[PDB]
């Protein structure tokens, strides 16, 4: 196996959301000038940030490379489908 | 002795921005802070170990190399496997010329 021609881009070795590290399980976070992906190291295959492949390790001021973005977890794309469901169904007997 | 310092100053140059993968074909630039951290996931410790301790891992390592430069010209014992490639030619020939 060899790998063909390549692509440069953008990296910061950490993501800080809400004040707390996060590494990446495989890979290091890379980017486009807009938003951000993280990447296999012998393919180019972007994929977005969760919680599924990032893994959190201290606070967010130990270590020089930072960058801020959102990260997501795999609970929202069931709890925006769950919670504002059961939030709005109960909505319903407060008006009378 | 020229050519031969210029091949080791290009495996150094490539070790060092680029890492491992200019042996297997296209050379991919790489910051050698997080060249480090994928040096220690080989391991078996986590990234955390290098990212958390930046500052105390690298004054380990320049110490180190400091340590090297004092142990060399402590003594001449050091370099004793190069010698004897040489001395053991230069006194074979030595014994052929009297050999006459
Ligand atoms: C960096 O790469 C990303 C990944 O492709 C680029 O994001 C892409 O941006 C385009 C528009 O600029 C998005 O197309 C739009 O998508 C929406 C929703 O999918 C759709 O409704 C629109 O009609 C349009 O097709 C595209 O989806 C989006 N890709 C991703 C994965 O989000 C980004 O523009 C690149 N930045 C630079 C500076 O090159
Ligand atoms: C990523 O976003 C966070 C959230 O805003 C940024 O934290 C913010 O950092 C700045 C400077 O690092 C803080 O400003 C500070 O204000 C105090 C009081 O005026 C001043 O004494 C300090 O010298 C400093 O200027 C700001 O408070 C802080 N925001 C918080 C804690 O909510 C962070 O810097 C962002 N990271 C990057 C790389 O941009
Ligand atoms: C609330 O219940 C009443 C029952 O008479 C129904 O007419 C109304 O559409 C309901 N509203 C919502 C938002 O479900």
């Amino acid at each position: 196996y060899v790998p063909a021609q390549e692509k440069n881009f953008t990296t910061a070795p950490a993501i800080c959301h809400d004040g707390k590290a996060h590494f990446p399980r495989e890979g290091v976070f890379v980017s486009n000038g807009t938003h951000w992906f993280v990447t296999q190291r012998n393919f180019y295959e972007p994929q977005i940030i969760t919680t599924d492949n990032t893994f959190v390790s201290g606070n967010c001021d130990v270590v020089i490379g930072i960058v801020n973005n959102t990260v997501y977890d795999p609970l929202q794309p069931e709890l925006d489908s769950f919670k504002e469901e059961l939030d709005k169904y109960f909505k319903n007997h407060t008006s009378p | 002795d020229e050519m031969i310092a210029q091949y080791t100053s290009a495996l150094l140059a490539g070790t060092i921005t680029s890492g491992w993968t200019f042996g297997a074909g296209p050379a991919l630039q790489i910051p050698f802070p997080m060249q480090m951290a994928y040096r220690f996931n080989g391991i078996g410790v986590t990234q955390n170990v290098l990212y958390e301790n930046q500052k105390l891992i690298a004054n380990q390592f320049n110490s180190a190399i400091g340590k090297i430069q004092d142990s060399l010209s402590s003594t001449p014992s050091a370099l004793g496997k190069l010698q004897d490639v040489v001395n053991h030619n230069a006194q074979a020939l030595n014994t052929l010329v009297k050999q006459l």
